[PDB]
């Protein structure tokens, strides 16, 4: 794939996958952060794709 | 040029250039330009007839020029070609041959000009436009047509056709 | 086809040999086949439901 | 392009004559020229809109381009 | 199917080919870095939780403050290409044919070469 | 070889992709272009001069359809195909130029290597239709 | 409290990209069936990040 | 902390110069090369940090 | 014959509710769109009736005329009826809206606007009492809730519409 | 001129550039006339923007495009693609799991 | 009796033609159109109806069709009190009958009662009326008394009784109309659409069709009523050129851009479950058995050439119509500006 | 009025809005215009499990 919104969904996808990971293997602190975190990059990241 | 015609009123080709690398363009003569228009100043007058023959045909130059923008985004594409379009207004320009006052012509240039920019950026209506663009003696491409009165009235002149279609109701 | 039938029969097998071993040969001592385990009150550690 | 145009005959048309005796005014000349100009995309100067004279010249200037599609 | 570690070494390196992989557009591979410091995010954490160490779930935080970082100078170099006259699809930036692009097309700002 | 005439789309199309040509010449007439009477002779001779194409004519004003399969724009249309796959075009009448098109076709295929079981004939719109579905098929689910 | 005026205001000059407008801007229809325009005010308006640019007021909506 | 310095160093460079060429007036010309050594040790940096 | 047991009932069902929340355009011409606004605020209250202003007209239930149309305005007129959601009614209000109005022999006036779109009601005033526009909304508003069901179908031996 | 680096005052003339420089004509256009354009005039300039813009969608102007062929799909709904699919996943299964379940079942 | 109808055509919307028209079945897709030809040039129109919703636009905007003063629409027409066609009838001197079985509807005795008993009361009511000079009265082109449809059977059996009971009426068979709201494109467009894949065809596509433009039938019922010989004429209105189904698949498919996939289920799964399911617009009997029949001008009457009316071809006439439904694929830059 | 004395105003409004039919423009995303707002409402409705009534409730 290669349009840029598309990319950014799929990546985003893999975030959840990797919490997923995260809450499987009983780290689910973790899981709480990063998600959080890049949730909001993932934000800034589509207002980048308005501009 | 702070102008809307000016050479720097194109749009950008992308978001981070106004066209490829190592170079600059834009399109600003076939299609409409990039910010709006704020101000259209007065024409330069003319002191005589080859000026404002001159001022006509740059007009009807630059009207050929968008005729296949405005079709395109006033879907009437169908209803006539370019060509045809263009040859319509032709013949309005023809009708209006006879004309032989310089400023007149140029309030008249003015007058052109901004129904022209009215059309291009969808100021008027489609079928309100199109009664510039129409054919005067053929049907629209885009439907049937009768030619009854044709066949009935084949040699008649025009007055026994106008004859015999009244000038009024008749009920009345 | 022949094929699917065998591949029915196989899946068959392997769904009611697991049932079969969770429900005997399997200490029953905690909830997990409803309607099928008693869903009393233990009073001790160890009663079998 | 030149079809459009019903006046003009193709049949035996020599390039070398003036737009009028082809049966083109000067209306009929800018839209030509315009209708050519859409047609490979392009643009004319002022110069050379104004300075064309039959299509012989139009073909040439056509020929030396390099943008021509 | 596969253990967790194989698992996770194999899916940074994969993660890093498939960054060099993707056409040359600088968001893309901003996301795709992103993407690897989040693997290495949880390959640390994994290892901390096999081996009962706590200084990898500190590799986790800080692994998330500098991608942080480097996000934002990311942003910044991005809007920076937009001043220049700069496509963010680098491969745009040069005129060597590139059989992967469809439509590679550039010529000279010339409207005629001959002129006698 | 020597031309074979159509003024059937339906009729051309089957007995081109029958006969799965490793070389096809196909010239694309209308009535409306009053040089179209040269370019039939220019095409009879180029036929009976090259034994290594098919050459294949096809009446526009008889088959439209054929000119919206072919993406014909002025006719004449000369569109010489190699497998299947558009070699080059020429529009317009110059007989010079169009056996140049040809000797040149026929040269760069004589230097060609081609894997086994991947040098079958294909149709025309096998090669835009596979692109369609790469960038346009992607592109209209997006805008729409 | 420093200077900030370049960050205020860009000029244009001639065939100078970094100068012109970098960007297509919002031409918007301020038109009649607007809230804030009132009855028949047709406002076309350019818009660049939500700052008035250039105005062209149509009027004659309720010319009768 | 030592390669943000470095960045931070490379970032300030001067762009523009006060030299003696009238003829660049009204005309738009590309340098290009401040992007080249940001992308490049922004790149780079990223690389060693990863592994 | 046996469905109707079940649609005739919730016919009703469904016009009480577009009765009990009738969403007018927020769009006013002129100064009867000043006695409109009038006849919004608390003295006459139409959230009374349930009848609140929504701006845009994808939202919209009533597209309410309250001005004067000119031959500039009539396509932009024609495109907010068009781009309403259905069902869909007009109330046309005042003179300038009925007819020509005061301005009926003018070069730029649109004789009515029921040459451009149809209208469901009219209001006759110049400018209408906020009185006379809650009547006719409230006329309106019964209207279309008994517009659902007059006996168009016919009864059977069994006492069963078609 | 004071504060202008090289430029020279003529006779009738402040002068605009440098010696021996060239003289702009878009320049002396805005100068000479501040935002009056009696007719948008193609110079060589806007000849070469124009043609410049138009080298970038060369490719889209140059494709050729087939029109369709319609034709009835009799076997659209049988799902060929996921009949294989199935064939695959039953002889994997079969060749992996229910060999190895049945033996140690036994 | 007398058939001569004599107005002025050279009028606009708040003229006098001199015609007081009275049409039938105006809240379909004919409707607007012919009133509004009619009611254009300065005519008197009213439209009976008994329609379910009465606010539906099928209904109010038959208001506009001609001015203040000039269009009427009588409401709760019984259909079956022929004092309320003595009334609709009573001032007027043209009458048209649009009255047809719909699309979704199945049932015999339904198709009948629109197809023969209305138009037998209209054309009965006419009769008695001695100020009804013109009738025209609507069928359809493949109208046959052996037809498997019975929207084509009844309409033969309509044709015979208006023909019997108002010898001087005039019978229109169009072959099959598109135009902004019709079942031709609009149908394809919203099939298309909604199965977002395919459009679903249950036969081979070798039907034959004939299409004409919304327009065209208008200017055909306008020459008619100049033409003082079409009395007592049957005349069958098509296009230009004759098109098989799949052809007309393939067409709408290149003007538009959208790629064809025509999906086939078989025929008699389809008749079953058409037959034994309830009948909506887009899934109907109707559309099932048309399939297969022709639909063409079979020359046995008059033609739309007899009427002076030249029809545009179905390739440039349906392309206006499918400008927002364009295929969005690989464009210049030039046209993201619209 | 709605109701007696405005006791069913807020079924009157989801019933009129269930009612109202919805149009998608051309020129926009079909999937993501219908789409993006089951998202929305799904969303919406997960926060009452985000919610405390009283110790461990
Ligand atoms: C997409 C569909 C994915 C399905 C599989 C997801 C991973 C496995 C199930 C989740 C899990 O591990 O739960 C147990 C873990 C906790 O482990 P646990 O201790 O409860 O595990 C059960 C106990 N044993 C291991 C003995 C059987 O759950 C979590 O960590 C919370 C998960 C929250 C998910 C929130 C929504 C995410 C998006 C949907
Ligand atoms: C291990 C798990 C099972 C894997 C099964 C693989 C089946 C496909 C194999 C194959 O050849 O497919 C070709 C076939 C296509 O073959 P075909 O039937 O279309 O044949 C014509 C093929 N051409 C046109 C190239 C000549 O594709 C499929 O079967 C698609 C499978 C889709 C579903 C796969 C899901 C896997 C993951 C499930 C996770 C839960
Ligand atoms: C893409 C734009 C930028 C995205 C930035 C990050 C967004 C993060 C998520 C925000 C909410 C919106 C996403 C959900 C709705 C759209 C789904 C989607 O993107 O599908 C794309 C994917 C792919 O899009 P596609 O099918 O159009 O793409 C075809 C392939 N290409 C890219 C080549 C054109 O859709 C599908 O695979 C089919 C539709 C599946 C939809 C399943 C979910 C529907 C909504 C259910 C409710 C939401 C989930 C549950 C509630 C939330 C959790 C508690
Ligand atoms: N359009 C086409 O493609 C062609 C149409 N025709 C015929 O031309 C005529 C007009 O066409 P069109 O407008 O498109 O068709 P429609 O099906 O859209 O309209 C049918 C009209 O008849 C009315 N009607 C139907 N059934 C009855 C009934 N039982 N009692 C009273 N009125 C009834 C309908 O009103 P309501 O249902 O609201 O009561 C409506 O006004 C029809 O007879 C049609 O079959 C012929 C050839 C081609
Ligand atoms: S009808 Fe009269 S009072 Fe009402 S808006 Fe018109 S001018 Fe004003
Ligand atoms: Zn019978």
């Amino acid at each position: 794939n290669n349009n840029l919104y598309y990319i950014l969904l799929y990546i985003f996808l893999e975030i959840v996958f990797f919490g997923l990971f995260l809450c499987l293997y009983q780290l689910e602190l973790f899981t709480g952060f990063l998600w959080v975190a890049e949730f909001a990059i993932v934000f800034i990241a589509v207002v980048l794709l308005f501009y | 040029m702070n102008h809307y015609w000016g050479s720097s009123n194109t749009i950008p080709a992308s978001s981070t250039q106004n066209n490829n690398y190592f170079s600059g363009g834009g399109n600003n003569v076939t299609i409409r330009g990039n910010e709006i228009m704020e101000r259209l100043p007065s024409q330069t007058p003319s002191q005589n007839m080859v000026q404002a023959s001159m001022k006509t045909l740059r007009f009807y130059r630059k009207f050929c020029r968008l005729i296949p923008f405005i079709l395109r985004i006033h879907n009437i594409g169908t209803k006539f070609t370019a060509q045809q379009a263009m040859i319509n207004f032709g013949n309005y320009i023809r009708e209006r041959n006879h004309y032989r006052d310089p400023g007149l012509i140029d309030h008249r240039i003015q007058l052109g000009y901004e129904l022209l920019y009215e059309a291009e950026m969808h100021f008027s209506q489609h079928t309100i436009l199109m009664q510039y663009l129409s054919p005067y003696n053929t049907p629209l491409s885009d439907r049937g047509y009768s030619y009854l009165e044709k066949v009935k009235y084949g040699n008649k002149s025009k007055f026994l056709q106008g004859f015999y279609k009244g000038n009024k109701p008749t009920e009345f | 086809g022949p094929l699917n039938i065998v591949f029915a029969g196989v899946a068959f097998l392997m769904f009611y040999e697991n049932n079969y071993k969770k429900l005997y040969l399997n200490p029953r001592y905690s909830y997990t086949m409803p309607y099928l385990q008693s869903a009393k009150i233990t009073k001790n550690l160890y009663e079998k439901l | 392009v030149l079809s459009n145009f019903e006046q003009v005959n193709l049949k035996n048309l020599r390039w070398e004559q003036n737009f009028k005796k082809l049966g083109l005014d000067s209306l009929d000349q800018t839209a030509l020229l315009a209708s050519i100009e859409h047609e490979f995309t392009i643009l004319f100067p002022d110069g050379v809109f104004e300075g064309f004279e039959n299509l012989e010249q139009v073909v040439n200037y056509i020929l030396k381009n390099i943008n021509a599609v | 199917m596969l253990t967790w570690i194989s698992f996770w070494s194999l899916i940074f390196w994969l993660i890093l080919i498939i960054l060099v992989l993707k056409p040359k557009n600088f968001i893309s591979i901003l996301f795709m870095s992103e993407l690897t410091w989040l693997a290495l995010y949880c390959l640390s954490l994994l290892f901390g939780a096999i081996y009962c160490d706590i200084t990898l779930l500190s590799i986790s935080f800080f692994i998330l403050g500098v991608a942080g970082l480097e996000f934002s100078f990311g942003i910044l170099i991005a809007i920076l290409y937009k001043n220049l006259n700069e496509s963010l699809n680098t491969d745009l930036n040069n005129n060597n044919n590139n059989q992967n692009i469809f439509d590679k097309n550039f010529k000279t700002p010339l409207e005629k070469i001959n002129w006698q | 070889s020597r031309v074979r005439s159509f003024n059937d789309f339906k009729a051309a199309k089957t007995y081109i992709d029958t006969l799965k040509p490793k070389l096809a010449c196909l010239y694309f007439r209308a009535d409306w272009n009053p040089l179209c009477e040269q370019a039939d002779k220019d095409f009879d001779k180029l036929s009976d001069t090259h034994l290594e194409y098919e050459f294949v004519k096809i009446d526009i004003d008889k088959a439209p359809q054929a000119k919206g399969y072919f993406a014909v724009r002025c006719e004449p249309e000369f569109l010489l195909l190699c497998l299947g796959q558009e070699m080059t075009r020429q529009t317009g009448q110059n007989q010079r130029n169009l056996e140049h098109r040809l000797f040149k076709v026929q040269e760069y295929v004589k230097g060609l290597n081609f894997p086994a079981g991947m040098d079958t004939y294909e149709e025309f719109h096998e090669q835009y239709m596979a692109e369609h579905t790469q960038l346009d098929k992607e592109i209209n689910e997006w805008a729409r | 409290m420093n200077r900030s005026i370049f960050q205020l205001w860009k000029p244009e000059s001639p065939r100078s990209n970094v100068n012109s407008k970098q960007i297509k801007t919002m031409n918007v229809n301020f038109g009649p069936q607007h809230p804030a325009a009132h009855g028949v005010l047709r406002l076309i308006l350019q818009l660049n990040g939500e700052i008035a640019e250039r105005f062209d007021p149509h009027i004659g909506l309720l010319h009768r | 902390l030592v390669s943000c310095a470095i960045f931070y160093k490379f970032i300030v460079s001067k762009i523009s110069f006060k030299n003696s060429n009238y003829k660049d007036n009204y005309f738009s010309i590309f340098s290009k090369n401040y992007l080249n050594v940001l992308f490049y040790q922004y790149w780079s940096s990223f690389f060693s940090s990863v592994m | 014959m046996r469905v109707d047991y079940i649609v005739t009932p919730i016919n009703a069902v469904v016009s009480w509710a577009r009765q009990g929340s009738f969403w007018p355009l927020t769009f006013g011409l002129a100064c009867c769109a000043v006695e409109m606004m009038h006849a919004t605020v608390s003295r006459y209250d139409f959230d009374r009736f349930g009848v609140i202003f929504r701006a845009t007209p994808r939202q919209a239930d009533l597209i309410l005329v309250a001005g004067t149309l000119t031959n500039k305005m009539a396509p932009g007129l024609r495109r907010l009826y068009e781009q309403t959601l259905d069902p869909k009614w007009v109330l046309s209000m005042g003179s300038c809206a009925n007819g020509g109005g005061y301005y009926h022999y003018s070069y730029s006036v649109v004789r009515g606007c029921n040459r451009i779109i149809p209208v469901d009601i009219y209001v006759p005033g110049c400018p209408p009492t906020a009185e006379a526009l809650m009547f006719g909304v409230l006329q309106l508003q019964k209207s279309l809730y008994r517009q659902i069901n007059e006996g168009e179908k016919k009864y059977n031996k069994k006492d069963l519409t078609y | 001129v004071k504060g202008k680096g090289s430029i020279r005052k003529g006779i009738h003339g402040e002068g605009f550039g440098a010696p021996s420089h060239a003289h702009d004509a878009l320049i002396h256009q805005i100068k000479q006339s501040k935002d009056t354009m009696d007719y948008q005039n193609i110079t060589n300039e806007v000849a070469q923007n124009f043609a410049n813009h138009q080298n970038n969608d060369r490719w889209v102007y140059e494709r050729r495009k087939s029109n369709f062929i319609a034709q009835v799909d009799y076997e659209y709904f049988k799902f060929n693609h996921w009949r294989t699919a199935w064939r695959y996943f039953r002889n994997i299964f079969l060749l992996t799991a229910g060999v190895s379940f049945l033996y140690n079942m036994e | 009796r007398s058939t001569q109808l004599k107005f002025y055509d050279g009028g606009n919307r708040q003229s006098i033609s001199g015609i007081r028209a009275t049409i039938f079945g105006a809240t379909g897709f004919m409707g607007p159109y012919i009133g509004a030809a009619l009611g254009y040039i300065g005519s008197d129109v009213i439209f009976p109806h008994n329609h379910v919703y009465a606010y539906d636009d099928y209904v109010k905007e038959l208001k506009l069709c001609a001015g203040s003063g000039q269009s009427y629409i009588m409401r709760h027409f019984n259909y079956d009190d022929d004092n309320m066609y003595d009334m609709a009838i009573k001032n007027s001197n043209v009458v048209i009958n649009l009255v047809g079985s719909r699309l979704q509807n199945k049932n015999f005795q339904k198709a009948a009662y629109a197809n023969i008993h209305v138009a037998k009361k209209i054309a009965e009511a006419c009769a008695r009326n001695p100020n009804v000079r013109r009738l025209i009265h609507f069928s359809a082109a493949g109208a046959d008394t052996k037809s498997p449809s019975p929207d084509l059977h009844t309409k033969f059996h309509g044709e015979e009784a208006v023909l019997n009971a108002f010898p001087n009426a005039t019978i229109f068979r169009p072959c099959t109309v598109y135009g902004m709201q019709d079942y031709f494109i609009r149908h394809w467009i919203k099939e298309r659409d909604w199965w977002y894949h395919f459009n679903i065809v249950t036969d081979d596509c070798t039907a034959k069709r004939q299409p004409i433009l919304i327009n065209d039938v208008a200017q055909c019922v306008l020459n008619a009523l100049k033409l003082q010989e079409s009395a007592g004429q049957i005349y069958e209105l098509g296009g230009p050129h004759v098109y098989s189904r799949l052809e007309v698949f393939e067409m709408l498919a290149n003007l538009s851009g959208r790629p064809p996939k025509l999906a086939h289920i078989p025929h008699d799964i389809a008749l079953k479950i058409t037959q034994n399911f309830y009948n909506w617009e887009f899934f109907n009997m109707e559309k099932v058995i048309k399939d297969k029949l022709d639909l063409i001008v079979t020359g046995k009457h008059k033609t739309i050439s007899d009427l002076y009316v030249q029809p545009v071809s179905f390739p440039q006439g349906a392309e206006q119509f499918i400008d927002d439904v364009r295929y969005r694929g690989v464009e210049t830059h030039d046209n993201l500006e619209k | 009025y709605v109701g007696y004395r405005g006791r069913l105003q807020y079924i009157a409004d989801a019933l009129k809005l269930f009612i109202k039919g919805i149009v998608v423009p051309e020129g926009s995303n079909k999937f993501w215009f219908v789409a993006i707002p089951s998202a929305a409402g799904a969303i919406c409705y997960t926060f009452w499990i985000n919610s405390m009534w009283g110790p461990s409730v």
